[PDB]
RNA sequence: UGAAGAGUUUGAUCAUGGCUCAGAUUGAACGCUGGCGGCAGGCCUAACACAUGCAAGUCGAACGGUAACAGGAAGAAGCUUGCUUCUUUGCUGACGAGUGGCGGACGGGUGAGUAAUGUCUGGGAAACUGCCUGAUGGAGGGGGAUAACUACUGGAAACGGUAGCUAAUACCGCAUAACGUCGCAAGACCAAAGAGGGGGACCUUCGGGCCUCUUGCCAUCGGAUGUGCCCAGAUGGGAUUAGCUAGUAGGUGGGGUAACGGCUCACCUAGGCGACGAUCCCUAGCUGGUCUGAGAGGAUGACCAGCCACACUGGAACUGAGACACGGUCCAGACUCCUACGGGAGGCAGCAGUGGGGAAUAUUGCACAAUGGGCGCAAGCCUGAUGCAGCCAUGCCGCGUGUAUGAAGAAGGCCUUCGGGUUGUAAAGUACUUUCAGCGGGGAGGAAGGGAGUAAAGUUAAUACCUUUGCUCAUUGACGUUACCCGCAGAAGAAGCACCGGCUAACUCCGUGCCAGCAGCCGCGGUAAUACGGAGGGUGCAAGCGUUAAUCGGAAUUACUGGGCGUAAAGCGCACGCAGGCGGUUUGUUAAGUCAGAUGUGAAAUCCCCGGGCUCAACCUGGGAACUGCAUCUGAUACUGGCAA
RNA sequence: GCGGAUUUAGCUCAGUUGGGAGAGCGCCAGACUGAAGAUCUGGAGGUCCUGUGUUCGAUCCACAGAAUUCGCACCA
């Protein structure tokens, strides 16, 4: 599913935010973070083992948007490649077209991001898609569109887009719209909260 | 039934009954040989080989001998005489 | 294959009727082979191989013979309507379907149980026309009889809810007649003009939404199923979709022909007795009484508030106040299941002859749409005559 | 008998065509003898999708099995 | 680039060992729920029985012809008069039927039979092979026919019988006779078919002969391809299946097949086979492969490809290069149907449909566009092969059902020392977007070809023809207003399903009270149930979700990899010994086992390695490697085996 | 659509058949423990399948319906 339902009430017991209404608020700013959702359907204990290990199974799970079975498949690209098993799966996790557009600065949300190349306003190349995963690659070129240097959404995400550092293995141009993905992604700074040996032991039978 | 030339059964009564004779007048001419051979005779087993030498080989010709008998079927009744020779 | 039929005239569904005796059965092919002459004639025909298996096999007078035919003044279905007392249920919707009925009643005997009860049971909810036959005029020899026995015919359709002050009364015998006996042959011509004098011509719409009853329902011995029935309203172009709504069930299906008696048609127009033709789903899955309808038809129910009528006991009807826990069967078209009566309060005891609004419980939803007229029999008698006056769910 | 012809091994609603010498007792899909060829009818510009050979276009044409039109019309316009 | 365990016996504990769960899967079914779209799959059972429709023809360029249609001509009419109308005529288009040739022996379907000289792997030798194709040579001259047709004549039909006539690339002689065949040799013996276009010089009784081309025909020897035949090895299970075999085993000579063969026979011999499992019994189509799995292995054989086998039942033969011909024949049999009651007719394991069975599996749809297949020297015709459409969440994949912002945080619930907490930025409220559906409007592409003209630089006649070449022109689209593209309003039209006692992530409040009920296992409930029921809440998955069945995995718990036997499950009560397995030590030899190398082969598909093409992905695809293997060819001699000492 | 035949305490079956509902089991209660048994003492238990009609009176008779079963009937 998209989802489509209550995004903050999810960071209470996320014990994180991962960019949900990103524009003016984050943690207790006017909503209430870091709780328990429920009234005892669900409180805070000591918590279980097996509680962690399936939750951090799904954080690097949720912050892609992508489902059930594809990150398995990126699993089964990476345990069939003779590289590291480790670095290939959240390279292939990257390579969705909805993550790449948040990281130039389109869409202040994660949820915004994806639900821009929804509308016909995305494009990549002279191609014009509307489709949120694709091949994105080395020198490809992020296009904004005619009728979306029109749309007063689209503007009103850079603000937040000279508040977030953006990666340095793309290029990236607001000013005409465009930035191209010039370059592989770094992840020897992004693997900050990610420990891929522990997902790669459960997946494993 | 409703075949598109189911004509072809008629018109194979006539070719199985048109072969037929052929080969039965070729197989009188064998038993008129093995009647001289039962005789020790050189001169009416003999009036009954070189006679169907034409027919045995024309017989060929019209493809009722068939293949790789029809190189051999001029062999195989030769074979006859030369043994009570 | 199959042949080809066309909307030629219009199509008038008329019928036999009575009670058990008269002319009945003798008088529906007695009819038609002598008109059959006259305005009739088509040479090396189907006919004449074909003598006569299919007729008492698939019928027995029990609603329905899927005779067409036109007449040179319009066209006539003929659907052979029971009047055995075994079949009584079934006779309420085949007159309800009816537009004239030809009641046959035999001069020679007067009212019978079925001659009564039928004119009730037209004049409410069945046929609007009555055309009475006197038969047995070769077996009365005296016309101080047949006068007599006239006048008692005037007195049933007269407060029995139909005119009394005219009806053309046609008088012969029936077996006498088809076997060459003239002098009644020349009277069976007279017919088509008494289908025209008394009736004349029913007026239907055709662009409503769809709505048809059961008839039949078959699983034929080499096309797939096929339902019949009189399409009552609307209209059914050759390959649809349709939507059956109904009883328990609601079954999509999807329309792939529509005859008339495997003569074809490309259309099943009110008024016409037709056959049609589904792909997917089997003869027993497809139960009576639903009815055959659009995709944009109403859904069922089963609960709805009513306003009903209380008949009195003079013109058949109720004769002892009844109270709640009341079983009475309620006819809406086709077939029938049983409701219980509830008073909403200020009322708990109903007597003879009232006026009434109660709120029902059927015992199966049956596709339900307010106004929908309805009977209200019990004990094989109606109780009541209504409407549906606000359905809920 | 063995015939040159084509075969498709496209999917559905997708002309890709493989030129085959390949049985009509059998099929053009069913016992091959061999390919020869690929050809694109809709002329795609993927790695090698088109391969018609000289070699066995000029031995099993030698003791005969006839092409099609389309590889007639192209042994001029790769000019073989 | 390659495999993890947990729970469950006991008062406690450690082993042993069963049990269960977490995985992955399906031609799956079921229950609930259901927005779109792309790609794939979809009667597994009663191989039960079937209405109907279709799936098998085409060549006039071999024929004799003219039944219909349309013109040409011809007389004629109307003189409905130079225009309507009527008869005649095969002349021409064109073609009914009938003779003649080739297809109908294919393609398609099914897995019932079938443990298999059937399949698979690997070899082999005594064969065939129309369609195909190379070379050389030929096609000479006669005869007898008979369909149609015609005149009669029998039947309800099916379906006939007389009598007469005639054609051919039909039939049968006769001639000619090798690089032919047979024959040691000497010798002997055998073939046919022409039809088409065109034409200058000549000839004709004016039909044609003449000439030139073209396709087709005949023969002989090859090649290709495809196909018979043999062998070895591998192919399932049961000794509560141990004895088997008379063309049986073999040998002669006969006969037969295309060819090798007891294939078959006459005679002769009396053998042959067997526990390295015969004989018999159970069950099964087989394979590439498929699924799962770290692997080995096990399981399995759906779609797709190959092989084999079957077509109402049984049996049988005909023509042919090819058939025991699914929609050919005949005979017998049971069915089934019709009838003029005399007699006939039929076989969906072909497609689509029908009924019955079953848990379950779709429309009597459109079409020659395209691909392939058939007939034909061509044009052209034919196609349930095929391409499309349709129906079904049967599955794989993609996208959507909105984004932002918004609080004392709205009522409204739910829980609560009654302070509040929770639902909750969730809503309301504010702006912002219209994908995709819906509406309106364009629209690429899948088409190459063939057809009408023109160039030949061939061939001959120099010209034709025919073929060839480019050009020139009008066009070839079934799907379907296709991909796609533009506009149009308006959050609009688009979430569900299971679970929350432990394994296992995910609880409260009530009602019930060992009842009701729950439950994969371990197990729940006896009135203060995190396990039952409802509500509130929480959790995981999401146009699906959950349940079942089923196969492999975990399970190294059948173990070659990878297991035990004092007491846990297991050592015959004990010797002897036949087969079998096993062999101290040294030398010589051999090279079978074995080691090395080489060479074929190891189908396509499939995996992988590298790499592309569709808007992505699904899907499509190229090249390399793999193809673990097997046989063959040659070497090596340490070990294993043989031989010798 | 059309014809038969049949439903009596929670369970197992009587009964009238124009006249007024039992037995057996099994419950449920008061008693012992928390509950239950063993056992102890007390009580309760039918729209007579359903709905009508008749009569002072229907579970009985008569008629409509429902559900079970058992026979029939249907190729536009
Ligand atoms: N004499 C006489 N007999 C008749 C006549 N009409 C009918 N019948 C016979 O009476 C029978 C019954 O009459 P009908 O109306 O057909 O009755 P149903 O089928 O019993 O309703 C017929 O079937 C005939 O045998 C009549 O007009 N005259």
């Amino acid at each position: 599913a998209r989802y489509l339902g209550p995004k903050l009430k999810l960071s209470r017991r996320e014990g994180t935010d991962l960019f949900l209404k990103s524009g003016v608020r984050a943690i207790d700013t006017k909503c209430k973070i870091e709780q328990a959702p429920g009234q005892h359907g669900a409180r805070k204990p000591r918590l279980s083992d097996y509680g962690v290990q399936l939750r951090e199974k799904q954080k690097v799970r949720r912050i892609y948007g992508v489902l059930e079975r594809q990150f398995r498949n990126y699993y089964k690209e990476a345990a069939r490649l003779k590289g590291n098993t480790g670095e290939n799966l959240l390279a292939l996790l990257e390579g969705r077209l909805d993550n790449v557009v948040y990281r130039m600065g389109f869409g202040a949300t994660r949820a915004e991001a994806r639900q821009l190349v929804s509308h016909k306003a995305i494009m990549v190349n002279g191609r014009v898609v509307n489709i949120a995963s694709y091949q994105v690659s080395p020198n490809d070129v992020v296009s904004i569109r005619e009728k979306a240097k029109k749309q007063s959404r689209v503007k009103a995400a850079l603000e937040l887009a000279e508040q977030r550092e953006k990666p340095t293995w793309l290029e990236v141009d607001a000013g005409k719209m465009e930035g191209t993905f010039k370059r592989k992604p770094e992840r020897s700074d992004l693997s900050a909260d990610i420990n891929e040996h522990l997902i790669v032991e459960l997946y494993s039978k | 039934n409703i075949k598109s030339a189911k004509k072809r059964a008629i018109q194979s009564e006539k070719a199985r009954k048109h072969n037929a004779s052929r080969r039965s007048m070729m197989r009188t001419f064998i038993k008129k040989v093995y009647a001289a051979i039962e005789a020790g005779d050189k001169a009416a087993a003999q009036k009954a080989f070189n006679e169907m030498q034409p027919i045995v080989d024309r017989q060929a010709a019209k493809g009722l001998i068939h293949k790789n008998k029809a190189a051999r079927h001029k062999a195989n009744l030769t074979a006859q005489i030369n043994k009570l020779a | 294959s199959k042949e080809k039929f066309e909307r030629t005239k219009p199509h008038v569904n008329v019928g036999t009727i009575g009670h058990v005796d008269h002319g009945k059965t003798t008088l529906t092919a007695a009819i038609t082979t002598v008109l059959a002459k006259t305005y009739g004639g088509a040479a090396r025909a189907f006919d004449q191989i074909d003598n006569a298996p299919e007729e008492k096999a698939r019928g027995i007078t029990i609603n329905t013979s899927h005779v067409e035919y036109d007449t040179p003044t319009r066209h006539y279905a003929h659907v052979d309507c029971p009047g055995h007392a075994d079949y009584v249920k079934n006779m309420i919707t085949g007159a309800a379907q009816m537009d004239g009925a030809i009641l046959v009643v035999a001069a020679t005997d007067g009212p019978m149980p079925q001659t009564r009860e039928h004119i009730l049971l037209g004049r409410q909810v069945g046929v609007p026309y009555i055309i009475v036959f006197l038969n047995k005029c070769d077996m009365v020899d005296d016309e101080e009889l047949l006068e007599l026995v006239e006048m008692e015919v005037r007195e049933l359709l007269s407060q029995y809810d139909f005119p009394g002050d005219d009806t053309p009364i046609v008088r012969g015998s029936a077996l006498k007649a088809l076997e060459g006996d003239a002098e009644w042959e020349a009277k069976i011509l007279e017919l088509a003009g008494f289908l025209d004098s008394y009736i004349p011509e029913p007026e239907r719409a055709i662009d409503k939404p769809f709505l048809l009853p059961i008839e039949d329902v078959f699983s034929i011995s080499g096309r797939g199923t096929v339902v019949t029935g009189r399409v009552e309203r609307g209209i059914i172009k050759v390959g649809e979709e349709v939507e059956i709504v109904g009883i328990k069930e609601t079954q999509k299906s999807t329309c792939t022909g529509v005859e008339m008696f495997r003569k074809l048609l490309d259309e099943g127009r009110a008024g016409e007795n037709v056959g049609v033709l589904l792909r997917g789903i089997k003869r027993e899955e497809i139960e009576r009484g639903q009815v055959l309808a659009k995709p944009g038809t109403i859904k069922p129910h089963t609960k709805f508030e009513s306003e009903v009528y209380i008949l009195s006991k003079d013109e058949g009807g109720r004769h002892t106040p009844f109270f709640k826990g009341y079983r009475p069967q309620f006819y809406f078209r086709t077939t029938d299941v049983t409701g219980t009566i509830e008073l909403p309060e200020g009322v708990e005891m109903v007597m003879p002859g009232d006026n009434i609004k109660m709120v029902v419980t059927l015992i199966h939803p049956i596709a339900m749409d307010d106004g929908l007229r309805f009977a209200i029999r019990e004990g094989g008698r109606t109780v009541g005559a209504g409407v549906v006056a606000k359905v809920l769910s | 008998m063995v015939t040159i012809r084509l075969a498709r091994h496209g999917a559905k609603k997708r002309p890709f065509y493989q030129v085959v010498v390949a049985d009509s007792r059998n099929a053009r899909n069913g016992r091959f003898i061999e390919r020869v060829g690929f050809f694109n009818p809709i002329a795609s510009e993927k790695e090698e999708g088109t391969r018609l050979d000289l070699d066995r276009i000029a031995h099993w044409v030698g003791q005969g099995a006839t092409i099609s039109d389309r590889v007639a019309a192209l042994i001029k316009e790769v000019n073989k």
